[PDB]
Order: structure tokens, then sequence, then C-alpha cells
């Protein structure tokens, strides 16, 4: 019964409409869902606009009228020029008339603001279509009618605001270059009259709501109007005094003044400088007297969140930061302006204490700007000494938890392991560090004194808390590298000493875990100190080893990361023999590696072995390195040798889930050490390589057997996931090694053949759901590093992976996402480095390759899409390089237009916005091929066009026809003009892109102006 | 001298463990997460009856509330060595008593085995 | 005590996935584009009593837009969603906000960068500044990892109730029915249990 309104053969029952509308907005459940579908279908009916005037006159529901105007909006924006001129006049008249009518009824004006704003916007859509060429007197009549009613005046400020927005702020995406310029120039030419009305209203204006609307319109004009309108009228005085005292105008005025501040004025003119100082002086004066004094506790005020206080403090911070970032030098020289400078910064100091992450970041950006300037700019830092000192306190007390500190307090008051990483916190930590590092450089004595005396108050317990020792610890760690080595020496010694004391003096697990994390963070941050103090370094490592036995899992984990972190920087001190030591410390570490790691989780053990690898690689004597490497790998090599005996005595021992874990961890261990040792890992890889690839085969068999016996479901079982983990880690190890290998001859002659034999056919001959995408990833690196040396190898790789993988990923865009991604990375590298492999493909398979490239384009997945467009660009360059030969001629004849049309398809369908640049580039390259006669044969058949016809003429003809059928609502001239411009601009990418953007606008409407494509010329 | 002007208090916590709860949607033939947080075995001090109560992290909304019935049986899921599946005939987490097939996965296999042991103990307590 | 909340943002940004997480606890991996809007009741329990959000989860894609700005009418709060792995989704935040504040002047609005769980982030933290001048609250979120997932609603509740110290609280938990037995037979149970056991749980590599 609601569906009545969908039947257009009858008159529209307005009362029924209003019921449907009410049911959607005010209703619920099934009725709401049904009503929504009906209204949607109503709205999208392309005749629905004819019912618009009817709904506006006769409806008793404002939402019904809103939806009527949405119907009109869609008509105006998309099909306006298609209407006969009667309907355009008619629609204009009843929109204009409804606005006037709604503004004259005071009660409707008050209560129907949504409906009037929607109406105003709808009018502005008409202005975009007919102003000013078919509406010269719109602006004069608007100014005239503004004195007639305070409601109409006010509503006119809304209209002008919306118009300024649509022309200056949001035109780039939504109009052609030519049309945007037309409308900017038109607004520009009539702005004088617009401004006088706006300034009149501001000077003499009574109605607070009219003032607000007028100021709101002014905010928009400040994005674009010339400086003179700002500094050669009295308007700065008005904004910075009058409109700051009344709180209803304060908000919008502050935003207006922010926009003015943001302009970079000519430096040479003293009068403009005086005015830029004065509006700032006035504004700060109104804040001190009408809002809050400089001493006000803005942290408390923001936390109370009365009325608009949070928003105002935000806008104040934006105003002060914007202004002072571009104009503080005007306040720095004149002694009479020093109070004003320091007060503005004092406000910022108070704002920076607000507990509100995103606001803090806004203020922190400003502080960075300032402290970076004081670091270089001569004779300036003395000015801000007291500000900077206060800031040191603010930052040291609001340091966020660095990545490296893995303990944190929960909602029960226990210190525990962190559940997850915080990336929001990560950038904030870095920003804090940067400012605090600068602040330290600007006064190293002040920074030390604050930190040391805060530390004293931790010891004696006056200020002791987890928060208080933590922020302090993190700040102390954060400033590493700011001090002299000797100050650092004394400083770090003091800090460690006192933190160790804290530790003794506190009892309980939670307490020990806090101070442990803090000491670990500090020492990790001061490698330079550790380098120069071997006895101390040794102690912390030995202590980290102790923590690897801690039952508190947070501390365990952190000891492992701190070990790696110290080792990344101090590794040299572990590899040489220190005085008083019998042997290099690496030797001591390796000997106890069993006892040291015995309580660690596998992945922590791997980290441990990786760390040892960092150290071992530091040894440049080949014999000693290989020996240390042999020594490090002793446990996993023993386990491995005993596994391979058992495993090759009978393939049944591998069924054992415990054995699968052991093997996985052995390979993972190998991967860990390979990761840090790279090319130096080769001997160890050589020890295991041939047996490892046999295990890869054996494990493959078990996986295939399982899938046969249990079904596809087997791939989800623990046993099969474990077997597959073994294959993944083997692939990862080979990838990791080959990615870093220096001796490529060994790779080709030793590693590659066995690897290809072990993995390629197994991938090819497994069911889709059992193929490891890591195979593809491995092969990508193989081709990357040695592709140029294994041409027959690369052919083998394509044969084995290309068609079966393509068939997995070419039914939809969703399934096998990892294969999808790795697949296009593989084709990319082959096409770069080993293009011959694609020439050796039979014609059918070369066609699948082209299909695969174009398929990639149509992905939204950025990983696939980006590689897709690259492959295409690279293929074209590959073909062009071959010069005038039969394969290149056949390629162009078979595939040039496919590439052109496919590129056009994704350019124009509004579903691939992300790849616009690379699409445009590919299309430009293709068109340039024809315009430089780099294609040697005709792209058309002999019968098809007159003999001797140039490829240039034929391409125009093809494209015109293609676009004509694809976009039948374009005129012939629109298409001719676009292609004429496009082909001319095929060496200037940014111009070409502009022409394409112009085209994407024009296809979204009817009657686009063909002359728009002359905008560059 | 004048100065300045959940329903779990009556229950004992036998067992607490971190976990992820799923419910099976038979229509879709897919498991769907119902909640992640602390799964607690709560023994009412008045009835001696033991229930599962599980709350989502941060929102604290109940994603499981049902007696650890004697008749329930924990079963393995084909995909996991750290999960149990079982039929529940009266869960009131989302209000009106409803039947669900639940699955519950833990951080480790030890946790899963511990849970099963505790679950069967609670079943015993519920029999008397 | 209910508030209309509109959720807007480019297609695929994770609006519907986010809402679903809040409704049922579930993580939906498939992308079924929303057609027009879907309205969902969503209740939270706070120390200031229960708050209900009528969530108008709108379509991001132009072709599935439906009523567009019509959905926002009388909205009392909103969330704007983008995807930190897709720069274009951020670039479009100003467009969504424009359309939203033209209909809804002066309402509390949260900007949300979804999918921070994904390693290769494209919209860097330093880049995300649009909210400052527009007085939007901002959060990094992940519907998948549940990172900060509660934060948008906690903040909106604080603004709408007008109490900055509002907390989510543990809803009471009635003693559940001790009378477990309903049908004597339970034939239906046995078929469901076998199917459920032999259907793998998703994401068996996650930490939980
Ligand atoms: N990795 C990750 N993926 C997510 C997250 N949130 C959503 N997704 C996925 O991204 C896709 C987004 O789907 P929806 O939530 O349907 O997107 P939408 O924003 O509702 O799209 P429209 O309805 O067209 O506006 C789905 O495949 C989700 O599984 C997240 O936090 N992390
Ligand atoms: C407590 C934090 C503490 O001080 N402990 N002793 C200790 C000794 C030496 C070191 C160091 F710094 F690494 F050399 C450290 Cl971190 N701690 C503890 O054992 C307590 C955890
Ligand atoms: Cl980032
Ligand atoms: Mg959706």
């Amino acid at each position: 019964s609601m569906e009545g309104i969908l039947d257009f053969s009858n008159d529209l029952d307005i009362a029924l409409l209003d019921q449907v509308v009410s049911t959607f907005y005010q209703g619920s459940g099934v009725q709401q869902k049904q009503a929504q579908e009906i209204l949607t279908k109503f709205q999208d009916n392309p005749d629905a606009w004819q019912k618009a005037d009817q709904i506006l006159q006769f409806s008793t529901n404002p939402q019904s009228k809103f939806i009527a105007l949405s119907i009109l909006d869609k008509l105006i924006t998309r099909k306006w020029k298609l209407l006969p001129n009667d309907h355009r006049i008619g629609i204009r008249n009843f929109v204009v008339g409804m606005i006037i009518s709604m503004c004259q009824d005071d009660e409707v004006f008050k209560t129907q603001k949504n409906l009037i704003n929607k109406s105003d916007l709808t009018l502005v859509q008409i202005l975009k279509q007919e102003w000013p060429q078919n509406w010269p007197e719109f602006i004069p009549e608007l100014i005239g009618s503004s004195s007639s009613s305070v409601n109409v005046c006010e509503n006119n400020m809304i209209v002008l605001k919306l118009l300024s927005e649509e022309v200056f702020d949001f035109s780039a995406e939504q109009m052609t270059q030519a049309k945007a310029l037309h409308l900017k120039n038109s607004m520009s030419k009539e702005f004088e009259q617009i401004f006088k009305l706006c300034f009149q209203v501001l000077e003499q204006g009574s109605s607070s709501s009219l003032i607000v609307a007028t100021l709101e319109s002014l905010l928009r004009y400040l994005h674009w109007i010339p400086y003179r309108y700002i500094y050669e009228t009295n308007i700065l005085e008005l904004l910075s005094t009058k409109f700051m005292t009344s709180p209803d105008t304060r908000a919008i005025t502050l935003k207006c003044l922010t926009e003015v501040s943001n302009l970079k004025i000519p430096q040479d003119n003293d009068l403009i400088k005086r005015q830029t100082v004065l509006f700032f002086q006035n504004t700060l004066q109104q804040i001190a007297t009408s809002v809050m004094p400089v001493t006000a506790d803005l942290k408390a005020t923001y936390a109370n969140a009365n009325g608009n206080d949070q928003s105002f403090l935000q806008d104040l911070a934006m105003f002060l930061t914007t202004y002072l970032a571009r104009n503080r030098a005007l306040l720095e020289s004149d002694e009479s302006l020093r109070e004003l400078l320091l007060n503005a910064h004092q406000y910022l100091i108070q704002l920076s204490k607000i507990e509100e992450r995103e606001l803090f970041k806004t203020t922190l950006d400003y502080w960075h700007n300032l402290v970076a300037d004081l670091f270089y700019e001569p004779l300036k830092k003395h000015i801000y000494e007291e500000i900077c000192s206060q800031l040191r306190l603010v930052i040291i007390e609001n340091m966020v938890r660095p990545e490296e500190v893995l303990v944190v307090e929960n909602d029960e008051g226990e210190i525990v392991r962190e559940f997850v990483k915080e990336s929001d916190t990560i950038q904030l930590y870095k920003s804090e560090r940067e400012v605090l590092v600068y602040l330290t450089h600007l006064n190293v004595i002040d920074t030390e004194e604050i930190m040391i005396s805060k530390l004293a108050r931790q010891i004696d317990g006056s200020e002791w808390s987890w928060h208080n020792i933590n922020t302090l610890s993190w700040a102390i760690g954060s400033i590493s590298g700011t001090m002299s080595e000797d100050t650092e020496k004394r400083f770090v010694v003091t800090v460690i000493k006192d933190l160790l004391g804290l530790c003794e003096q506190k009892r309980g697990k939670d307490n020990k875990a806090v101070v442990a994390s803090d000491i670990m963070y500090v020492v990790g941050q001061y490698p330079r100190f550790l380098k120069a103090h071997w006895n101390f370094l040794r102690t912390v490592i030995l202590k980290l080893f102790e923590f690897m036995h801690e039952t508190h899992e947070g501390v365990q984990d952190m000891a492992c990361d701190t070990f790696i972190k110290i080792v990344q920087k101090c590794k040299y001190h572990f590899v040489i023999q220190q005085p008083r030591e019998s042997e290099p410390f690496i030797q001591t570490i390796i000997r106890d590696i069993q006892k040291t790691t015995a309580d660690l989780q596998p992945q922590q053990v791997h980290t441990f072995y990786k760390a040892c690898g960092i150290i071992i690689s530091e040894e440049r004597s080949v014999a000693e390195r290989n020996r240390l490497l042999s020594d490090l790998m002793q446990l996993p090599n023993m386990a491995w040798d005993t596994i391979v005996e058992q495993s090759t005595a009978n393939p049944t021992l591998l069924l054992d889930s415990e054995t699968v874990k052991i093997i996985a961890n052995i390979i993972k261990t190998n991967v860990a050490v390979c990761t840090s040792m790279g090319a130096d890992f080769y001997p160890q890889l050589g020890h295991i390589y041939y047996n490892m690839l046999q295990l890869y085969r054996a494990v493959s068999s078990m996986i295939s057997a399982q899938v046969a016996a249990e079904g596809l479901i087997a791939t989800k079982t623990p046993k099969v996931r474990g077997l597959r983990t073994i294959k993944k880690e083997i692939l990862k190890l080979v990838e990791t090694y080959i990615s870093k290998a220096r001796n490529l001859d060994d790779v080709v002659k030793v590693l590659v053949e066995p690897l290809l034999n072990a993995v390629l056919e197994d991938y090819m001959n497994n069911v889709p759901d059992a193929r490891d995408a890591e195979v593809l990833n491995c092969m990508t690196t193989v081709v990357e590093k040695v592709g140029h040396m294994i041409p027959q190898g690369v052919i083998l790789i394509l044969q084995s992976v290309f068609e079966c993988t393509l068939d997995m990923i070419n039914k939809d865009f969703t399934e096998y996402p990892e294969h999808r991604v790795e697949f296009y990375k593989l084709l990319k590298v082959i096409n770069e480095k080993s293009f011959a492999a694609f020439l050796e493909l039979p014609p059918a398979a070369f066609k699948l390759f082209v299909d695969a490239i174009c398929w990639a384009f149509k992905h939204n997945n950025r990983d696939v899409e980006v590689n897709g467009l690259q492959i295409a660009l690279d293929l074209v360059k590959n073909i062009e390089r071959m010069g005038n030969v039969p394969f290149a001629n056949e390629f162009h004849k078979n595939y040039f237009f496919i590439f052109v049309s496919e590129t056009f398809f994704v350019l124009t369908d509004s579903d691939h916005k992300s790849g616009f640049s690379k699409q445009a580039l590919l299309l430009m390259k293709l068109i340039s091929l024809v315009y430089d006669n780099k294609i040697s044969v005709p792209l058309y058949q002999e019968a098809e066009v007159p003999q001797g016809t140039s490829n240039q003429v034929y391409l125009s003809q093809y494209l015109a026809n293609m676009l004509s059928n694809a976009f039948p609502h374009l005129t012939s001239e629109q298409i001719a003009s676009f292609l004429s411009a496009l082909t001319k601009q095929c060496k200037d990418l940014v111009v070409f892109k502009g022409t394409l953007r112009d085209f994407l606008v024009q296809i979204k409407e009817v009657g686009g102006d063909p002359t728009d494509y002359l905008f560059a010329e | 001298f004048e100065p300045v002007v959940t329903m779990e208090e009556d229950e004992e916590v036998l067992y607490k463990v971190r976990a992820k709860l799923f419910r099976f949607d038979a229509d879709a033939k897919e498991w769907k997460e119902r909640g992640t947080g602390d799964c607690k075995f709560l023994k009412n001090k008045k009835t001696n009856k033991v229930r599962i109560l599980m709350r989502r992290d941060k929102t604290l909304k109940i994603c499981a509330n049902h007696i650890i019935a004697p008749e329930y049986t924990l079963k393995p899921n084909v995909g996991s060595d750290r999960s149990w599946v079982y039929a529940c005939t009266a869960d009131i987490a989302e209000g009106e008593a409803e039947a669900f097939t639940f699955a519950i996965r833990f951080g480790s296999k030890e946790n899963a085995d511990k849970f099963k042991e505790e679950f069967e103990k609670a079943q015993e307590i519920n029999k008397k | 005590v209910q508030f209309k909340l509109v959720l807007v943002g480019d297609g695929g940004t994770g609006k519907t996935t986010f809402v679903k997480r809040h409704l049922t606890g579930e993580f939906e991996k498939k992308y079924v584009a929303t057609l027009g809007v879907e309205v969902h009741p969503l209740v939270f329990h706070t120390n200031r009593g229960p708050i209900k959000f009528n969530v108008w989860d709108t379509a991001g894609q132009e072709k599935f837009g439906g009523l567009r700005d019509g959905y926002y009418i009388q909205a009392q709060c909103a969330i704007i969603m983008f995807d930190v792995t897709s720069r274009v989704t951020y670039k479009n935040v100003p467009n969504w906000h424009r359309d939203l504040v033209r209909v809804c002047e002066n309402i509390p609005i949260v900007l949300c960068g979804n999918k921070v769980d994904i390693k290769d982030r494209k919209v860097k933290a330093k880049s995300i500044v649009f909210h400052r001048k527009k007085n939007l609250q901002y959060y990094d979120i992940s519907a998948k990892s549940n990172y900060n997932f509660e934060k948008p609603f906690l903040w909106l509740a604080r603004k709408l109730i007008g109490d900055p110290n509002l907390e989510f609280v543990a809803m009471p938990a009635l003693a559940p029915p001790e009378v477990v037995m309903d049908p004597a037979l339970a034939a239906q149970y046995e078929h469901d249990l076998e199917v459920a056991q032999t259907t793998a749980l998703p994401d068996e590599d996650d930490d939980l």
C-alpha cells in the first residue's frame, strides 16, 4: 500500500508520500526498511522531478520537501541542459519563490532551517548552471532584496557562503577547469558589491543570527579574496574587538582571524605589519578580559566541558599556533611587544596541559616549529627561555609509552604484558622526542636539573608512582645523544644508580616489573655509554639473561628485545676480546645458549639467535665467522641431523605433531640467523640445503595424501597447517638468503636447480587450496637477483605457476588474495628482467598474459592494481625496444587497441579512482606511440580504411567511435574536441591529466561545453 | 565540626581464563565471533550452581551467560588444538533464553586442556 | 534515551563491519556493499544509565548512495570513516563532512581511520589533520583487531549526555536458567554439532 507512490500512471498521493517518509524517519524495524526502499525507488524514477513542485506546495512533511529538492538537485547537476527552456525557467522560479516564501513567514524561517538550507543549496546548483551568462542580475537583485527583510538578508548570506564554497573550495573535483575559472572570475568581478553588503551588515548589524551568518560567509571569502579587502577596510578592528566580546560571534570570528593569519603578507610594507600586530594584540586583549586570564587552568576548563569551551580552546590553539608560526618575528624585536609575545605563548603552554591527545598534537606541532627555529635563528632563544623551561616540564610529564616498553597497567591495577601495539602512540612518542631533544639542546643544564630533581623525588617517595617513574624514565631515555659524552657519563651513572635503588627499596612483583622495564629502556637508549663501559655492558647482558628466566612474561619479552637492541648498536664489543676477558663474549653467550634460552617461547629463542647472528657477522675473518656460525647453529644442527636420520628411515615419524613443531622451529631458527647474517649465512645453508629440499618433498607428499584421505578440510587441521608451516619456512629461508646473497654464481649453480625441481611441480600439481603463495614470493626473489642468468629457469617458473595461478584468481577479485598479490609481483619482475620468457610463450599463453595484465587494472586492491599498470607500461616499453620486427608488429596489431580501450574503461568507470595517475600515464604512452610513428605497421585491416591512411587518423576514428558508443549522451563535438586536446597533450602529463579530469566531469552530465578542452591551449 | 557531605558479588570465581567465543550460524554454515574477553566460572554462594559468564573487552557486554550443565559435552573442532565446541540450550547473554552451538578458543593448548578439566569439575558441582 | 547516529565514508572503508562488530561481536570478512542505509539499534550501558544509538549506516558508493544527504536529517551525532590503507578515502573526508554539516550544523562528530591492523599503512599519522579546524574527535581504529573500537561511542556518549566522566559499565547478569532440558529428544542438536565440529574456526593464526 506504501508502494502506491511508485505508480506514476496515477496522480501522486501526497498524504501517502508523507506517511512513507514519516515511516522511514520516525518508524522502525521492517516498516522502516520497506519505506526506505520505496523512497529510494521513487527518488531514482527519472520523471520524479515532475512531481517536485507538487510535493513542495501540498506536502505537510518537511522531509518530503527535502527529498523533493534532492530529486531536483540530481536533475540540475546531471540533466539540466537536456530540459527545454520552459522547464528551466519554471524550476528556477518555484525554487526562488519557495525560498522567499519560507523567509517571509518568521515561524517557518525559525523552525525549518534544514529545509531552507537544502533549498539554498539547490538554488546554488542552478547558479552553477545558469549564472551569470543567463542570470546577469542575480547578485544586484540579491543585494537589493537584502534591505527588504532581515530574514532574507540572513538567508542571502547562507546562499553566498554556499556559492563561495561550490566555486572556490569544491570546484576542483566537480567542474571542468574552464567552468571553474569562469565561475571564479564571475564571483571575483561582482565581489565589490558582495563585500559592501557584508561590511554594512557587520558595522550596523543588529540581528545576532544575521551577524553570525555574515561572518560565516566571510570565513569562506577569506580563502580567496584579495588582501586589500582585509587590510584597507576597518574590518580587522571589527573582528578583533567587537565580534570577540559577544560569545555567539566569537567562535566564527576566531576562525575568520585564523584564516587572515594564515595569509603570508608582503614583508616590505610596514603599515600591513602594524595591522597584523594590532589585530593579534586586540584579540589576545579580548580573551584576557572577556574569556579567561593567562593564568587560567585550561586543563580543568577543558575537562569540565561546559557549553562550547572544548571547541573554543581548540579554535584558540589553532589561532595562536597559525598566527605565531607565520608572524611571531613581528613581536620579537620591539620591546613594547614582548609582553604580548610571551602571553600568547603562555596561553599555548596552558593549552598544552589539556588532557586531549589530538589537541596536544596540534600544540606539539607548534612547539616543534618554534624550538626548530630557536635552534638555528640567531639571538632568539633568550626571548623564550621561561616558555621553554615550562615546556620541558609539560613534555617530561606527558611522555607516552615508547614501542620498546612492553609492560603496562590494566584496569585491575596489575602490571602485565601488552596485548597489542599502538601506532597512534608511536608517532606521538617520536614528535615528543623531537621537541624534547631540541629543548635539551637549547638548555642542557635546565633539562638535566629538571630530570635529576624529579629523580630525587622518586627516591625519597614524595612523588613516587608508576606513572611518575615511567614518564621520567621515558623522557630520560628519549634525550639520548643531546649531551656531551662526559655529561652523559655522569648523568646516566646517576640515573642507573638511583633506579637500582628504587628497585631495592620497592617490594612486590608489579613494582620490580615497572622499574625493570624503565632501566631496560634507559640502557637500551644509551649505546654510546655501553660501548665505553665494558664491565657495565657485560652486567646488563648477564642481567637480561637473568630476566629471560622471569615468570613475569612482560619482562621476559622485553629482555629479549633489549638484548637485540643493545646488540644492533654494540655488536663490535661482543666479537673482540675485551681486557680481563679470556675470550670474545659471543663465545660465552653461545656456550650457555641452552641454559640462557631454556624458559623462552620459540619466537623469543629465534630473536636470541638472530641477535647472535648480528654479532657473528661483525667478525671479518672468514675462518672465525664460519666457525662461530657453526658453533651458534650446534643445537639446531644436532636436532636436525637426528630428525633427518629418523625421517628418512621411514616417512611415518613425521606424522608426529611434536616432530613437525621441532622441524618448524629448526628452520625458523635458520631463518632468524640468516636474516641478520645475509650472505655470511651460506655455509650453514649449505649444511642443510639438500636434506631440507628432500624434507620439502616428503612433507609435500604427506599434505597431498592428507587432502586425498580427509578432503579440502584437511588444510585447516593442526597437523597439515604444521606441515605447510615447514614448507613456508623453507621457502622463507631460501628467499631470505638469496635476497642478500653476494655470490650469485653459487646461487645459480648450487641453489636454483634443486629448488626449482623441489617446489615448481609440487605447486603446479597440488589442488588450488593446497598451493602456497610463498612459492611465488620465493620465485620473485630468484628472478629479481639471478633472473638474467637463468633464462630457461624463468621459462620453467612461468610454465609451472602462470596458468594454474591465473585460473585461481580470474573468477572474482576476492579469492586467494595472497596468490593474487604475489602473482602480479612475479610477472612484474619477469617482465623487467627476463622478458625473453614471454616471447617464448605460445600465442595462446601470450594472450592469457595480456588478459592477466588488464585483469589486474580492474582490481581495487592497490597491491594488484599498481603492479598491473606497471607491467603494462613495462611491456609497452619492452615491445618498443624490439624495434620494427614481426613480434612487435603482431603485438600492436593484436593488443594496442585492447590496451587503449581497457585503460580507458578503468579511467572512466568511477570505480578505480586510486590508479588515476598511472592509468593516465599508460594511456599517454600508448597515444604517444602513434603520434611519434613508433608503430611501424597500420593498426587497421586493408579493407577497413582507405590505403595510406595514417595511424594518427585511424586512432582518432577508433576512439571517437568507442566513446560515442560507450557514452552516447555526449555530442560528436564533445568527443572530437576532447580527443583533439588529448592527442595534442600526450607529452605533457599534467595537462593530459587535466583533460582526462575534464572528461570525467563532462560524462557525468549532459551538454558539456566542447570548448572546455581548449583550456590549456 | 561537620565533614564532607552487575550481579557478581554473590558469586565465587572458581576459574578465569582469556578466550574468544564463537557461535555457529547454521544458515551461513560459518562460525561467527560473539565476544573476546575473560571467561569466568561463577559459583553462586546461595544455590552452589556454577555458570559461565563472559564479558567483551572495553564494552563489558555479556557474550555468554549459561549454566555449565551436566549434560553438555566438550568436543574438538577439526581446525584447532586449542578450542572446544558444545551445544548450549539456555544462554541469556542477549536476553531471552536461546540455544546455541558455541565454540571457544584459548591462547594455548594448555589453557584449552585446563578449561576442559575445570568445566567437568563444575559439571560435577552442578549435579549436587 | 536514544540518539540518531549517521555513519558516512567511502565504500569499503569498514562502516558496516564496524557496526556489526558492535551489534553481534562478529568480524565480517566479505564486502557486501550497503544499499542506501541500514538502521540498527545499538545500546550501551553507562554509569549514567543506558544510551541507545539508532545507527544509520549509509552507503559509500555513489551508485548505491540512495537518499544521500536525506539520511542525515535530524541526526544528532555522526562518524566519518576512512581507511588508512587507501589515501583516496582520506582525500574524500572533506566531501563527506561538507555534505554532513550542511544538513547537521553543530553535532558531535568522530573521524575514524579504520584498518590500522594492516601493516602497510598509507595515510600516515602526521597527514591526518582535517579534524582540527572542524572540531572533530579523531581515532585510529581497527574493526578487525578491535583497536580503540569502543572510543567513537564512548566519546559521543560523553558529548550527548553532557558528562565528561561517563564510563561504560558492566551490565547486570541474572542467574541463567537452571532448567537446561527443553526437548527430551534433542535430535536436532546432534546434526548441528557434527556440522559445527567439521567447520573450521576462522583465523586460527590469531593470538586468540
Ligand atoms: N583489515 C581490516 N579489514 C577490515 C576492517 N574493517 C573492515 N574491513 C574489511 O574491509 C571490507 C569493508 O567492508 P564494509 O564494512 O562492508 O565496508 P563499507 O564501508 O560498509 O562499504 P559500503 O557499504 O559500500 O559503504 C570488508 O571485507 C571487511 O572485512 C579492519 O579494521 N581491518
Ligand atoms: C630491579 C629493577 C633491579 O634493580 N634489579 N637488579 C638489577 C641489577 C642490574 C641491572 C642492570 F641495570 F641491567 F644492570 C638491573 Cl636492570 N637490575 C632487579 O633485578 C630488579 C628487577
Ligand atoms: Cl603512521
Ligand atoms: Mg556498508
